[PDB]
């Protein structure tokens, strides 16, 4: 699928590999491709509390 | 007893190994010092290992008051219909059908405290 | 009895006050009256229910209001309630003793050796649930253990039965409180009524409380359902369940082991 | 442009998608986003864009993988795939839906069998599927619709008129909620008899000859003979009706008239204290009956509303341990309890003992690796001490499992390992942010040797004296644990350790800091040092 | 989405097709009650706590009226009202 | 009897009444875990020298955790003796690493060890004791079977009495890869659930609306609890 990206915060806030994908994997949330920076800028405080 | 079992679960996991643990496991009373202090927390009596006439079938739905509920002896609620179609099922055997209204109460509060 | 009558085909300018004035205070006493209006428009649909205490007064009101002038039209106050196989089951009552009360959460303990204290008897019945008092009668070799939950009383009776306290087997049953026992002794000395009273409820629903949960000890609570929100204090008030509860309970049990190894408490 | 391109460039869709992907466990956001996607396709058919249908399928798959306990949405997406033409994908959605509750959800079996009444095109396969539903979910209390549907399918498909009698005879012994409809069908089917030879459809002829003293081949005037047959069978049915009526009336009037919610709302919902208590009471009643399919059914029914409250998970795990001696079943219960419960302390603490009883310790190490990697090797700075301490006990057990002993008298090294002591010292250095400080101080003094007590007193306690931190010098329980470490030595005499504790510990502590130490040190001095009471009193008196 | 029988996927178009469009004015002016049509777009945000919004107590298991005289007349627990 | 594997193998070959015939359509899967690989490789090479390639096959993992490996041992079209031999060797080896690191014999089982394990079988079984079935299995297709706390001869006799009563048949061809994908999916779900454990507070529950959704409700519940305590105090008061 074009203009889509599959992502889940359960693998991104835990800082693991394979947290994003373009293909239909079971368990991922489909968001838009141009709004992935808006997804990364939204969870900044949780990553900052995880690192500190 | 809860404090002793919790302190033993604290101490035994920090001062023992699997070589001592696997030799201590016996099958006569299923005794395992990792899991047995957890199950013994709720009840003080605990056995490690004729059901309709015990003191648990009678006061199941309500505690304190005992009753002999009617049941069916040859109950077919567990057998599937793929096995019950193989042969015709016999007549239902009945028991405790003369106590559908009779209930008894072990009244200790009136007999031992009010009437002395 | 609470006999119900269904008035129908009423006018639009007839509120619940006019129906209550026409139903009650006319050779009867209507307990309740409600006109069924629209769900979102607010206007009355022309129908209303009137529930009275006595059936004879409601029957006389339905016989007298059959065709009466009600706001320019008929009243039609015929009864709504009162050969199918399916009927709802009906039951009598067990006359409200202290056994057949589902809200009765206090356990009568007996068979003691007149040797156990109150703090030790608290220590027998502490982890089964939260507790309010552990007072016992003197010279009567018995006591009273009142919880807050009924499942905690079920767990206490299912665990503590057949447990010998101080080389003496226990007898667990149900019972009333001390004031209700004094009232039963005062009513049984003259033998007039000897009636009991039901224990009050909890004013349910109660979302925050989790049954069979104990806590001995600012609070920034997230109120999440997986954890505990509120709890009853151990004497008594209502406490917000914090996160540092198992830590305080562990420090308390280590202090209890340290003070029980020496002999500062027997419980 | 089509509806898909207008759906991408729309302003509301990006905001709803970011609010879903921002908080994934808010089910109302998922439902608003799903309703907006369905509203974006106001005609739903097969002529729409497949590039949007794949997005609908991915959205439903993500919602059903994030929330697998939603009963209605498996039905919704399965009938959506049935609307979109195919039934193999709909059968796969029904199979994963029934697997999400592990074959014990009445609504999914009912909707799948109402679906399968049209799509199976095979009679024996329908009978095997209905018998599977009978042996798994057929003992449900509110299963009147399932058994009405199954008797309807038998009365419509079968022509021998024998299986209907068998299934209805089975239903006349099962405690159902809507049960009197089946008794009324039984009583009007006894009335619908035509001759004596149909009595062999009920039972065998020897059970009629022995128990009821009635013969099938008795020829003569069969009028009052069949009337006496009807009267005696009605009496037996009335007795069994009294038994089942007492059972259903007891279960309703005690238990089932209190539970008002029987569905999975959300992970954010709240269930009242009445309903949790009555689920625990109803399952305590259910364990006593010792009917295994009904017991597992009612435990799954209690996992339906409130699987996040973790009580029924631990209760059903303990039931599988003690009452059945089926402990891998309890292991799978505690494994699935990690996926739903929010208070993951007690389930993981019990699962540790469940794994340790199974003697599968590589699985235990692989499980503890997930905890120590879930914090990215920062387990010493966790707010919840109950997670770290339950990790630390079994990690100390694993370090005693791998490494050999260092000291004498067959004493293996406990918390003082190179991979364990650093994790303790990283937590003890906070002094106000991490709770459970005195728990380690009471649990690092449980070795009782000559060189190991010296090792413990050299690594931490002498280092606290050297740095002079305010929190441990203020607390008297620290010095109580330090005196308990020396006083319970097994190699020294009494006089030397008594002179040690009196002379070289008590003058070292501060006099102005003794206001919080003296309530903790006075108990220790009254405990073990009776003649040293007035000596300690003259050192901490009111005047210089 | 399932039980409302109008937002159903496979047979909802059959419900929405033949409404019996009531070309008589008396058939539309007879009923004066509410429709209570539950739309598909109702989410979990509406009605968060199902016990505060007043539910109904469930119906008792109905029994046969010809065999109603053998009910246990004494209940186990005291039920009020 | 003894503590040797081969003597119990001779005993179970002797008195099991012509147990040389294998089972038509027979399959068994044993997933096991080892800390290290080098000690496992010598025992597995000895097992492949003893057991043929067509009967038993091995499947490694993808090395995702890098510490705990997961190895599938698939016994296909096996006889009753080779199954007992393979399960005895593997159940001895996956516990000898914790109990006896100094014994150093891959085919001699000591007396201090008890055999306790878990093996999967396909669903199409027909049985018409120490080996028990399970309730509430985690695998959709397969059935988990448990053995606990046995000696060598009891393990041999119980496995032979189990496989003499069960009847297999008609297994799916690439069901091994199906079980691999399902097993990896289930344990990736529980690993993600353990990854959700630090993300409880303020992470992904929408706390900003959840506080305001339950702010009057907990206050009214607390007022009901205070009223309950006051009414209980009025109920227990004699006065």
């Amino acid at each position: 699928m074009r203009d889509i990206v599959f992502v889940s915060p359960q693998l991104y806030l835990s800082s693991q590999e394979g947290w994003k994908s373009d293909s239909a994997k079971s368990g991922f949330i489909p968001i838009l491709k141009n709004d992935l920076q808006r997804f990364q800028d939204s969870l900044k405080h949780i990553v900052d509390a995880r690192n500190s | 007893m809860n404090d002793i079992l919790t302190d033993y679960k604290t101490f035994y996991l920090t001062h023992s190994n699997i070589v001592t643990y696997e030799s201590s496991i016996i099958d006569s009373n299923t005794f395992d010092p990792i899991l047995y202090p957890e199950l013994k927390m709720s009840n003080p009596k605990y056995d490690p290992v004729d059901w309709h006439k015990k003191t648990e079938w009678k006061e199941a739905g309500h505690i304190g008051i005992t009753t002999e509920r009617p049941q069916i002896s040859n109950s077919i609620i567990e057998c599937n219909s793929g096995t019950l179609i193989q042969k015709p099922i016999s007549l239902p055997n009945f028991r405790n059908l003369e106590k559908i209204n009779q209930v008894k109460i072990n009244d200790l509060y009136t007999e031992e405290f009010l009437k002395e | 009895n609470n006999c119900s009558i269904f008035v129908g085909d009423l006018a639009p300018n007839v509120t619940e006050s006019q129906l209550f004035e026409l139903f009650i205070n006319r050779y009867a006493s209507t307990s309740h009256a409600k006109i069924v209006h629209d769900q979102v428009t607010g206007m009355s649909k022309g129908y209303g229910f009137v529930k009275f205490t006595n059936s004879d007064e409601q029957q006389l009101a339905l016989s007298e209001m059959q065709g009466v002038f009600l706001n320019g039209r008929a009243i039609k106050v015929g009864p709504t309630s009162g050969m199918s196989q399916f009927i709802y089951p009906v039951q009598q009552q067990p006359s409200l003793n202290h056994f057949t009360d589902p809200n009765n959460t206090t356990v009568f303990i007996g068979g003691l050796s007149s040797l156990v204290t109150e703090d030790e008897l608290r220590a027998y019945f502490q982890p089964f649930g939260t507790i309010v008092y552990v007072k016992i009668p003197v010279g009567k070799c018995c006591g009273f253990v009142q919880y807050v939950d009924r499942l905690s009383a079920e767990a206490a009776i299912a665990g503590m039965q057949g447990f010998p306290i101080a080389n003496s087997r226990v007898r667990l049953s149900w019972g009333r409180s001390a004031k209700q026992t004094a009232l039963l002794q005062q009513a049984m000395l003259s033998n007039s009524l000897q009636v009991q009273q039901q224990q009050p409820g909890l004013q349910q629903p109660n979302y925050g409380y989790i049954p069979s949960s104990t806590c001995e000890a600012n609070v920034s609570s997230t109120m999440l359902p997986g954890c505990q929100i509120l709890n009853y204090s151990n004497p008594q008030q209502v406490i917000m369940q914090g996160s540092e509860a198992v830590v305080n309970s562990t420090n308390a049990m280590l202090n209890r082991l340290e003070q029980g190894s020496n002999g500062f408490m027997f419980a | 442009m089509d509806k898909y391109t207008a759906l991408i460039h729309d302003e509301n869709f990006s905001t709803l998608t970011l609010n879903v992907s921002r908080y994934p466990k808010s089910l109302a956001y998922w439902e608003k986003l799903l309703n907006y996607i369905v509203k974006a396709s106001a005609p739903i058919c097969k002529s729409t864009e497949p590039q949007l249908l794949k997005l609908i399928r991915c959205t439903y798959s993500s919602m059903l993988n994030e929330f697998p306990y939603l009963e209605n949405y498996y039905i919704d997406f399965a009938l959506l795939e049935y609307k979109l033409g195919n039934v193999s994908m709909s059968h796969k959605i029904f199979q994963r839906g029934l697997q999400a509750f592990n074959q014990r959800s009445l609504l999914l079996w009912t909707s799948y069998l109402k679906f399968c009444n049209n799509v199976i095109s095979h009679q024996k396969q329908l009978f095997k599927k209905y018998e599977t539903a009978e042996e798994y979910v057929g003992l449900h209390f509110f299963s009147g619709e399932f058994w009405d549907l199954y008797l309807e399918q038998i009365s419509s498909r079968c022509t021998s008129s024998k299986k209907y009698w068998n299934v209805l005879r089975k239903i006349l012994e099962i405690p159902l909620h809507s049960f009197s409809k089946f008794y009324a069908l039984w009583l009007q089917r006894i009335d619908d008899i035509m001759d004596l030879k149909q009595l062999s459809q009920l039972t065998s002829k020897d059970e009629l000859l022995k128990k009821l003293k009635i013969d099938i081949n008795y020829s003569g005037r069969k009028g009052p003979y069949l009337q006496d047959a009807k009267k005696k069978l009605k009496k037996i049915t009335k007795e069994m009706y009294m038994v089942v009526q007492y059972q259903v009336l007891e279960i309703y009037s005690i238990f089932e008239s209190k539970i008002y919610i029987n569905y999975y709302t959300s992970p954010e919902t709240l269930v009242s204290s009445d309903e949790i208590e009555t689920w625990i009471k109803y399952l305590d009643y259910t364990i006593t009956l010792q009917t295994d399919s009904l017991t597992h059914l009612n435990f799954q029914r209690a996992l339906l509303p409130l699987a996040h409250y973790d009580l029924v998970w631990i209760k059903y795990s303990k039931w599988l341990i003690n009452s059945k001696n089926d402990l891998l079943g309890a292991k799978n219960v505690l494994l699935m309890g990690l996926k739903f419960s929010l208070k993951k302390t007690e389930i993981i603490k019990l699962l540790y003992s469940v794994i340790c009883k199974l003697n599968e310790y590589v699985l235990l190490r692989n499980l503890l690796e997930k905890i120590e990697s879930s914090y990215s090797d920062n387990v010493e700075n966790v707010d919840d001490f109950e997670i770290f301490w339950d990790y630390l006990q079994f990690k100390t057990f694993c370090q005693n499992s791998l490494y050999s002993s260092r000291y004498s008298d067959s004493q293996s090294n406990g918390l003082l390992n190179k991979e364990l002591f650093d994790k303790v010292w990283k937590r003890l250095s906070c002094k106000e942010k991490k709770s459970g400080q005195e728990i380690l101080l009471n649990n690092l003094v449980q070795f009782y040797s000559k060189d190991t007590v010296e090792f413990v007193e050299k690594n931490i306690f002498q280092k606290i004296i050297e740095f002079g931190w305010e929190y441990y010098l203020q607390n008297g329980m620290f010095w109580n644990c330090y005196c308990r470490l020396i006083y319970f030595d097994t190699s020294r005499s009494y006089l030397d350790k008594r002179q040690y504790i009196v002379r070289k510990i008590w003058p070292q502590i501060d006099k102005k800091f003794a206001q919080s130490v003296l309530p903790s040190l006075t108990e220790f001095c009254e405990s073990y040092f009776p003649e040293e009471m007035d000596t300690l009193e003259e050192m901490f008196t009111e005047e210089p | 989405k399932v039980f409302v029988d109008a937002n159903r996927f496979d047979i909802g178009d059959l419900v929405k097709a033949s409404k019996l469009p009531q070309r008589a004015n008396e058939k539309s002016a007879h009923h004066s009650f509410k429709q209570t049509s539950r739309s598909r777009d109702e989410t979990c945000e509406s009605n968060p706590f199902p016990r505060l919004n007043n539910p109904k107590k469930l119906e008792p298991p109905k029994i046969l009226s010809q065999w109603s005289n053998t009910i246990p007349k004494t209940s186990i627990f005291y039920s009020v009202d | 009897q003894s503590f040797d594997i081969w003597k119990n193998l001779d005993r179970i070959r002797s008195t099991k009444k012509n147990a040389g015939q294998f089972i038509k359509g027979s399959l068994l899967i044993l997933p096991m875990r080892t800390e290290d690989k080098q000690q496992f490789d010598e025992c597995m090479d000895e097992l492949h020298k003893y057991i043929s390639k067509d009967i038993l096959r091995c499947y490694p993992q993808k090395e995702q955790k890098d510490e705990g490996m997961l190895f599938y041992i698939v016994l296909k079209d096996f006889n009753i003796l080779d199954s007992c031999f393979v399960l005895s060797v593997l159940l001895a080896f996956q516990k000898r690493l914790w109990m006896a690191p100094s014994e150093k014999s891959y085919f001699r089982v000591p007396k201090n060890i008890n055999l306790t394990g878990s093996f999967y079988l396909p669903k199409n079984i027909e049985t018409g004791s120490s080996i028990v079935e399970v309730g509430f299995n985690v695998v959709p297709d397969f059935q988990q079977f448990q053995v606990k706390a046995c000696h060598v001869s009891k393990f041999m006799n119980e496995l032979s009495n189990f496989f003499s009563q069960v009847e297999f048949g008609k297994c799916e061809a690439n069901v091994i890869n199906y079980f691999k994908r399902e097993y990896n999916r289930t344990y990736s779900q529980i690993s993600l659930a353990l990854y959700e454990l630090p993300l409880i507070g303020d992470g992904l529950f929408d706390i900003k609306s959840y506080i305001s959704k339950t702010r009057p409700i907990i206050e009214t519940s607390k007022a009901q609890m205070i009223k309950h305590i006051s009414e209980m105090k009025a109920y227990n008061e004699i006065s």
